[PDB]
């Protein structure tokens, strides 16, 4: 991507993630499971929704177009009308195909740094208690119950509950 | 324990909200307003010189000459023109002044 | 008894700002006229406290 | 934000650190110190006035609209004018607008990347003679002076000086 | 400087990589080597190219001048002529003076991104196993010219490099 998360290091995404945008993956002595994460997922949706808002409401119900007749013996102010509204179209035509190829592009990259932000919250939440695979998964130099994970997804992991028992695991 | 860098960024008492694509109520440090919205609802000269106040006379009422657009018979520079919206004083003798919206555009030039 | 360089029907303009809103029909030296009711423009950053 | 620096991993601002946009606080024996890095601010204001100067100098074409007056008999003239008015004034209206909204957004991310930059700066200077924390804060593994401090803000930190002192201090 | 690589972290170009824009410099006994990555490079391209195709093909929306004469008695409708052609001048003007340098802000960061996410796919493929000097700079030209196309056995030098490391 353009932060490389997105079909980058993370090569794919989740066919059984289905319950928001982004989250977890977690494989304990417990369970196994998919979980989405609350506060990234809300917070992208109101932000892609404030940006359709913000895309409907600014080509509103104002540029108009009455017909009109011309003679004759008109034909210079006819044209002259035919090149105003044409005129006119191609502008408005140019301005929304451009702001939807910009915005488009600039969605995708939001979804790419939101999940590298949350890989990189996580990350620098657990330090060196776990292994970097660099597949955005994390390896546990400990054990964490479905209790430590719901300790890491909410930021509220105690790093130096398992500090001690992780370094004995990884020096041997 | 450590000796210790960090690293941080300004924050303030700056109430100054702006708006982006995704977000909107952003409360900044610094802001720029870009858009004039003030005036002082006086009407003055421009670039020094006074503009034409033709007052309760028409154009036709002062180029013609109505009596009682006398004041306007001698006329200095002006900048621009301020004519009422429908002034008393114009053809007096009732009548038609014929191409008059061609030649009010010539005045402005 | 004034002085401006632009010039509306509702008032006069002293300003540098690249924008303004008063009304349409303005003569002299002017900044452009757009129907919005605001233009700001971020300079600084996000204002989070501590 | 998008760099995830701001409101991030540096979760809150210095309502203390006053002499720039962003910067540093060491706090070692001989004192503590918000301390506005310079070269990053710097550049970040040559930055926004660079673009602010090119928000005001890409709008200003002129003159009047000369303003006309039409008769009871020409009455779609009159109209075509309007409609050419009030049509440029839609655009230009939009142009600034969305302008307005694009570079707000492009503005508030580049503050955002440029913290991140600067704290990737000094972690990928420091190396491992430190605990990444990640609250945006470095924690040494040895004595770092108000002269090791301030040889760090202005690029210069001789890793190999203290690397076997920090080593030792770390096990 | 968005993405902090170009001009940032490695801090200059490299005046002897011309087989691309990005790519390496391997180090070893067996010898040096100057080699641009492909993927990364190739990907570029076509994006820049993507880019301005698509910028020629969106002011092509076109014209043919008519070209209009009157007479010293239709003076408000040449300057409604006038103002109009003016005006859209203008419109064009912006949209296009405003395309280029938007789009030129977004390429610049778009290498600067592309650099970085390069060093990234090397740094998190070795992982441990090397020195992050942060220079931009971290093996036979067999182990090196293996990383280079995205194959790499870690827990092969795993023991030998957790070794080296400890002495
Ligand atoms: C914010 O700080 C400035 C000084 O930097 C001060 O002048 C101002 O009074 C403060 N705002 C308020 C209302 O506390």
């Amino acid at each position: 991507g353009l932060f490389g998360a997105i079909a980058g290091f993370i090569e794919g995404g989740w066919q059984g993630m289905v319950d928001g945008w982004y989250g977890y993956h977690h494989s304990n002595d417990q369970g196994s499971g998919y979980a989405a994460d609350k506060e990234s997922t809300q917070k992208a949706f109101d932000g892609i929704t404030n940006k359709v808002n913000s895309v409907i409401e600014k080509m509103n119900t104002q540029f108009e177009a009455v017909g009109k007749e011309f003679s004759n013996l008109e034909r210079r102010l006819e044209n002259l009308n035919k090149k105003m509204e044409d005129g006119f179209l191609d502008v408005w035509t140019y301005n929304a195909e451009l702001l939807v190829l910009m915005e488009n592009e600039r969605t995708l990259d939001f979804h790419d740094s939101n999940v590298k932000n949350l890989y990189d919250k996580v990350r620098m939440q657990l330090r060196d208690n776990v292994k970097e695979l660099g597949n955005g998964c994390f390896e546990f130099y400990h054990k964490c119950d479905d209790e430590c994970m719901n300790s890491v997804k909410n930021g509220t992991y105690d790093y130096p509950k398992y500090e001690e028992e992780s370094k004995l695991n990884r020096n041997e | 324990p450590g000796d210790q860098i960090c690293i941080g960024y300004h924050a303030n008492n700056s109430t100054e909200k702006v708006d982006t694509i995704l977000e909107r109520n952003v409360t900044v440090t610094h802001a720029k307003d870009i858009l004039e919205k003030t005036h002082n609802g006086k009407l003055c000269k421009l670039n020094g010189i006074p503009p034409l106040e033709l007052g309760d006379c028409s154009i036709a009422g002062w180029l013609l000459g109505n009596p009682e657009c006398d004041r306007l018979l001698s006329v200095p520079e002006w900048s621009y023109i301020m004519e009422k919206e429908n002034p008393r004083d114009g053809l007096c003798y009732p009548g038609s002044f014929n191409d008059y919206e061609e030649l009010k555009y010539l005045l402005s030039s | 008894n004034c002085e401006t360089k632009c010039q509306t029907p509702l008032g006069a303009i002293n300003t540098t700002l690249p924008f303004h809103n008063v009304h349409p029909l303005t003569i002299g030296e002017c900044p452009r006229y757009v129907k919005s009711e605001k233009l700001v423009l971020a300079t600084g950053l996000r204002n989070v406290p501590q």
